[PDB]
């Protein structure tokens, strides 16, 4: 019998990125090539299934820095890291092929559909 | 507020 | 010219509050009288503008437990954790007076103003 | 996914 605020789940992520906006309580840097990314390991975890398998990891669940695999390229990730914290998709012709491999390799499953849908209609 |  | 995904705020929320009730990379333990809650800091900071403060402040943004005022009722505070990780409200006839007071120590605005709204109405 |  509970009742319901509509807009609280986005409020709560509009403030997890003001958090990271002004670099308070971010708890893990990632590392893609020679381009760091500050951020809280658990919206990584709630966005991404290979951060999810990461951070549930007993040994790397306490590492301060990530580096991910270096075929991954910088702008794609910093367009699914602002994704992640805002629900927003910056998804262009001239990035979709770098967000769908960087999606596909961070396990971020709706953004893998939307890009997929994208290339096929072009 | 809604009811879910 | 950003594509939005409509149910990712609601999605982020949902797997942090997993990671609530599987106890993964909780940082703080809120005591509110005998009783004890884990909770992840940026959810509460989130979430509440008195939890805002506490953590942004340079000494207490490090402390692994903090003790709320002895007049807090530990089932309210219960119900607004709830709230925080779900923007599901359990307010009922026997709880609203604590759920309100809670609320307003809390600083949690919206839940404030559907408190007294529901009060107004009996 | 929607036009915000
Ligand atoms: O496309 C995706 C997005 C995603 C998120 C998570 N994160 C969680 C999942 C569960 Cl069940 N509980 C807690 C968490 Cl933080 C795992 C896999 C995937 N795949
Ligand atoms: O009723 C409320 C809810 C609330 C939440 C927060 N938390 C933030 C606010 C800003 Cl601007 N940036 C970041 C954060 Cl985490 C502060 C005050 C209040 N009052
Ligand atoms: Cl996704
Ligand atoms: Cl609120």
């Amino acid at each position: 019998s509970c009742i319901q605020f509509t807009r609280h789940a986005s409020d709560v992520l509009l403030n997890l990125n003001r958090l990271r906006s002004r670099d308070i309580l971010t708890d893990v840097v990632i590392v893609v090539s020679r381009e760091q990314f500050r951020a809280h390991k658990t919206v990584l975890m709630a966005c991404s299934g290979l951060f999810y398998s990461i951070f549930t990891d007993q040994l790397k669940c306490n590492l301060s820095v990530i580096n991910l695999d270096p075929e991954i390229n910088p702008e794609g990730f910093c367009i699914l890291l602002d994704f992640m914290y805002t629900s927003r998709l910056n998804l262009r012709e001239g990035n979709i092929m770098a967000v769908m491999a960087t999606a596909m390799y961070l396990q971020m499953e709706h953004v893998v559909d939307t890009c997929r849908k994208f290339i096929k209609a072009s | 507020w809604v009811i879910p």
